[PDB]
């Protein structure tokens, strides 16, 4: 499967942005889509993800902070940026997984990745 | 949507089953109360036993003759045996009859049905000699008419008992099917319970359990309102006046597609129901008959029964109209059968098209739960632990009755099982599409792991039931006590 | 179906004698067993009978009919015997293959036991 990341931009604090991870292949609903952020200071950390059965998973202070949704019409997954703050400036990546274990936060659990997109916020 | 449909399906099935159980229990209590007032050595009503059959097994025919002879009653007018065929190979059962009873075959010149004189005295001279009948092969329906004429000539005969050539009677079977009709003048026909002696085959045991459940539930519910359907057959009684007055319409009717040897019983029951007379069913009388052990033969029999039911449903509704404040339950059940078939077909099509793991697991779990409840009720009523094997009846029912019903509806180089093969191919393709589309492993999702656990538990339960059934056959525990002496006598020939 | 019986002996006005008739085979639950007072050489008469399924027939009240229904044998007991009453008995059996009516005629009976006093 091929994952293409598009979106992002430079906005003020508290703005709204939309990020979408385009994908295509023989099957897309079977794949599990998750979003990972990467900052220069630290390593990649799990922030949000959705399973095959439209189950919503969020990290700490992401339960009501961000919303994740997917549609099978265009086979893409989109995430909404709500209440952006400067400490959230990181490179966002999308991953697709077909077979996996119980854990999902682990970076190495997902066997696929994408180019990623750059999101920067200052004030 | 799907969950709401599954819930309403389950609640409707449970409610109907509970209502039928209550009706059967009330009917059983009423029959027990009636029996409690029965005087000792009651022989008010005479019995004229009529036996008909074709290609009967010699051992089975001898056992049936012994069983009817072993029946204990105050007075029996005569025993009438009618044999469908008169060929040279058909004389074996006639000679067997000569071993048990007198040699009075007295081969008629021609079958009486199309004879100008429709009187039994033409071919019979003495009423106490237990005359036999050897008519040419012209249909099983014609055989019963000759026996009916033979029984009708005696003014001392007040009722008759219809038993098949293969069925096995008990000592008190005759009394239990003739007592209820005497107490109430409105009641004229009594139906006896039918059981299957052999249960070695998985199909045979499931068929036996289904027959037992039907007789103990649907027949009781019908008899509570006194609207019993298919009263005739093995272990069945009929009052002489009704049969005497309806013999001509039952035999003069013509059909477009008729089997070489089928025999019509639903038509006779409907004709009895036209007069408005009430029909009751009793479970005290027990009859034992064989069942087919082949899947193809069972499918053919189910197709024939479905075709007969579809043909007779037109006249079934008319009988309920004649009864005042009665027959509404019968009409509701008749509509419920087709409604249930259509709804289950729609549900199967929907779950096949959607191919959703959550919905399929939920509906299969609901079906397993309701089947387990039904099996538990059957075990409690029958006081036997073998009723828990009814859970596997769902598979054979789905794979046999539905194609049989489709073929029966379509009919109204065998080209009989072609529809069955098409249905099997369609269900296999649907299963392949469902399993291929949902091919992933995500243990993180709670719903996916729940569905996997449920389907694994269902498969484990099915495998465990199959294994315990298989080891029961080797242990011979599942073998019915009656069939043990039958096979022992067959071995000791 | 062969029937054999044993018993008899001294007769007294106040004495009572018990007779049992054993048969080999199956009764078929439809055959009636009957006794006869005297041998058919000169005069024979009916005394008592009862269907295997149930019921009874006398001539009385001096004759009691009992059926074991387990070992296919039956026992007959009489009280207040008379000098003219005591004679040979046969405990014959009648088959139901011919007809179910109560013939009551000794000619119709086919199975005859050995005559013992
Ligand atoms: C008597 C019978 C008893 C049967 C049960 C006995 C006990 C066994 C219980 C478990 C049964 C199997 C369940 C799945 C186990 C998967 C285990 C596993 O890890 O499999 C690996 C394999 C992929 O392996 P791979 O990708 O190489 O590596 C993965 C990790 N890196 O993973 C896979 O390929 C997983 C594929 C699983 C697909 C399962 C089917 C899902 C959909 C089922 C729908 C059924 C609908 C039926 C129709 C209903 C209509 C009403
Ligand atoms: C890839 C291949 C080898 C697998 C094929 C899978 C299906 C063909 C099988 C698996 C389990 C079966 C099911 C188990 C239980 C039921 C319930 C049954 O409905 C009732 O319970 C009626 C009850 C009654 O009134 O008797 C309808 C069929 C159904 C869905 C069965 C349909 C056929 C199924 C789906
Ligand atoms: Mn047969």
């Amino acid at each position: 499967v091929q994952l293409v990341e598009s979106g992002g931009g430079l906005v003020q604090a508290g703005g709204s942005l939309k990020v979408s991870c385009a994908a295509s292949g023989r099957a897309f609903k079977t794949y599990r889509m998750a979003w990972f952020r990467q900052a220069p200071g630290k390593e990649r950390e799990f922030v949000s993800g959705i399973s095959a059965l439209e189950t919503t998973y969020y990290a700490d202070s992401v339960k009501g902070r961000f919303t994740i949704s997917r549609d099978n019409t265009k086979n893409t997954v989109s995430l909404q940026m709500d209440s952006l703050k400067p400490e959230d400036t990181a490179v966002y990546y999308c991953a697709a997984r077909r077979y996996g274990g119980t854990d999902y936060t682990t970076t190495g659990s997902y066997d696929y990745w994408g180019q990623g997109t750059q999101v920067t916020v200052s004030s | 949507s799907a969950v709401w449909g599954i819930s309403v399906y389950g609640v409707f099935v449970l409610g109907f089953y509970i209502a039928q159980i209550v009706f059967s229990e009330f009917n059983r209590m009423r029959l027990s109360d009636w029996i409690s007032l029965r005087p000792d050595n009651w022989n008010a009503t005479r019995v004229a036993v009529i036996i008909a059959g074709y290609r009967e097994d010699p051992f089975m025919f001898k056992k049936c003759l012994e069983s009817v002879r072993d029946s204990e009653y105050g007075n029996v007018a005569r025993l009438i045996c009618v044999i469908d065929g008169d060929e040279e190979e058909d004389l074996k059962m006639a000679e067997i009859y000569k071993q048990v009873y007198n040699d009075n075959v007295k081969k008629p010149g021609v079958v009486l049905c199309e004879s100008e004189n429709k009187n039994g005295s033409t071919i019979d001279s003495d009423v106490s000699k237990n005359i036999c009948i050897l008519q040419p092969h012209r249909g099983k329906r014609e055989s019963l008419y000759t026996g009916f004429q033979l029984a009708s000539m005696d003014p001392s005969v007040h009722a008759v008992v219809l038993i098949d050539s293969d069925t096995v009677l008990e000592k008190n079977a005759i009394l239990e099917v003739v007592y209820p009709l005497s107490c109430d003048p409105n009641i004229k026909a009594v139906a006896g319970e039918c059981k299957i002696w052999n249960t070695d085959t998985i199909l045979s045991m499931l068929v036996s359990w289904r027959y037992f459940s039907a007789f103990n539930v649907e027949r009781g519910a019908q008899s509570l309102w006194k609207t019993v359907q298919c009263v005739g057959g093995p272990l069945g009684a009929y009052t002489i006046d009704i049969i005497n007055e309806i013999k001509d319409p039952w035999i003069t009717q013509t059909f477009l597609g008729n089997k070489c040897t089928y025999g019509d019983n639903r038509r006779l029951t409907n004709e009895v129901l036209m007069r408005g007379k009430k029909i009751v069913y009793t479970p005290f009388a027990v009859g034992w008959s064989d069942s087919p052990t082949n899947v193809m033969r069972y499918i053919v029999q189910q197709t024939r029964w479905s075709k007969s039911w579809c043909r007779e449903i037109w006249y079934t509704l008319g009988s309920a109209w004649k009864h005042g404040f009665s027959g509404i339950y019968l009409a509701f059940e008749c509509m419920y059968q087709i409604m249930y078939f259509f709804l289950v077909m729609y549900l199967f099509s929907y779950i096949a098209i959607k191919a959703d793991i959550r919905a399929q697991t939920a509906t299969v779990l609901v079906s397993t739960l309701v089947t387990i409840i039904k099996s538990s009720y059957l075990a409690l009523r029958a006081k036997n632990l073998k009723a828990f094997y009814f859970v596997l009846y769902t598979y054979v029912y789905f794979f046999c009755m539905i194609p049989a019903r489709i073929t029966a509806m379509f009919t109204m180089w065998a080209k009989q099982f072609l529809i069955t093969y098409m249905w099997w191919a369609g269900v296999l393709a649907a299963g392949v599409y469902s399993i291929v589309d949902n091919w992933y492993f995500d243990w993180a999702d709670i719903q996916y792991r729940f569905a996997l656990v449920g389907i694994c538990s269902y498969l484990v339960f099915v495998s465990i039931v199959l294994v315990i059934y298989l080891i029961g056959k080797i242990t011979t525990w599942n073998y019915t006590p009656l069939q043990k002496e039958l096979i022992e006598e067959r071995y000791l020939h | 179906v062969q029937l054999v019986e044993s018993g008899g002996g001294l007769v007294q006005a106040g004495g009572s004698l018990r007779l049992a008739c054993a048969a080999s085979g199956r009764i078929f639950s439809s055959d009636t067993l009957a006794w006869f007072r005297r041998a058919p050489g000169k005069e024979r008469e009916f005394v008592a009978a009862s269907r295997w399924s149930g019921g009874g027939t006398d001539y009385k009240g001096r004759f009691t009919f009992s059926r074991d229904n387990t070992r296919n044998t039956m026992c007959l007991e009489m009280n207040s015997l008379k000098p003219e009453d005591t004679a040979v008995y046969y405990c014959a059996l009648r088959t139901a293959r011919d007809s179910y009516y109560y013939t009551r005629n000794p000619t119709g009976y086919d199975y005859w036991g050995q005559g013992t006093q």
